[PDB]
């Protein structure tokens, strides 16, 4: 009886915002897929999929800062960026 | 820590 | 039955659907991008990841941009009537709207647009969703203090 858009139901979860490099630690990896894992098995089983990426956004906003001896690239942050054309709520768990 |  | 509500996706087909984790960490030399040391760590926590959520995850490392393209019209082609969802993890070097092949770009709409409501029909009314660690240009957050 409808359409729908055909660019609907699609989610970017980028690890920064845009026009902004993105941070990988060489022994931990990235900082934001660092966050994102464990955000999501702590709280799969128990919160919607953009609660699970706000709490990935505080995570890698709070907890990582770089080091480095060059004093262009020292003591920076990141905030991921979610991307949302979802319609409807994601729970990974069911029933 | 490096960058992408 | 009862009242019904419409709110949340469906996600108890029988299978979750597929992760695809594409792992870009060395590159042909003559692009002149360096090796993302790490990588490995996020793709093997995110293989583990989304195996505990049910995940059928599939691990690619070291893609061309050719292959990038041809894997992604590859597994948009495939059947997935019985999946939930959809999950797309690209790791690699990038900027705005670009993410890299190990010999050169691709643009992320290319890679999605395989999806579209219109051209993934087994797909249509199901989440896509695509985690992109790549940088998105070159500046930088210097913080402030709280």
């Amino acid at each position: 009886c409808h359409k729908i858009p055909v660019e609907a139901d699609f989610l970017y979860a980028y690890s920064t915002a845009p026009g902004y490099y993105s941070w990988r630690n060489s022994k931990d990896g990235s900082w934001f897929i660092q966050s994102l894992c464990a955000m999501l098995k702590q709280y799969a089983d128990k919160l919607e999929f953009m609660h699970i990426l706000t709490r990935v956004n505080r995570k890698v906003a709070d907890e990582f800062e770089d080091f480095s001896f060059d004093a262009t690239f020292h003591a920076k942050k990141q905030i991921p960026c979610i991307v949302s054309m979802l319609t409807k709520e994601l729970y990974f768990y069911h029933h | 820590d490096e960058v992408d | 039955s009862g009242i019904s509500l419409d709110n949340s996706y469906k996600m108890d087909y029988p299978e979750m659907g597929l992760c695809i984790i594409i792992n870009n960490k060395n590159f042909h030399k003559s692009t002149g991008m360096t090796s993302r040391s790490g990588t490995d760590v996020d793709a093997a926590n995110l293989r583990e990841t989304f195996r505990n959520l049910k995940y059928e995850v599939r691990n690619k490392n070291d893609l061309t941009r050719e292959e990038i393209v041809e894997l992604m019209r590859d597994v948009s082609k495939e059947d997935h009537s019985k999946r939930s969802s959809f999950v797309c993890v690209l790791l690699s070097h990038g900027e705005e709207g670009i993410i890299f092949g190990t010999n050169g770009p691709v643009d992320l709409k290319k890679i999605t647009n395989f999806f579209r409501g219109d051209r993934c029909r087994s797909l249509t009314g199901k989440p896509k969703l695509f985690i992109i660690q790549a940088c998105r240009g070159t500046e930088l957050d210097c913080g402030i203090e709280t």
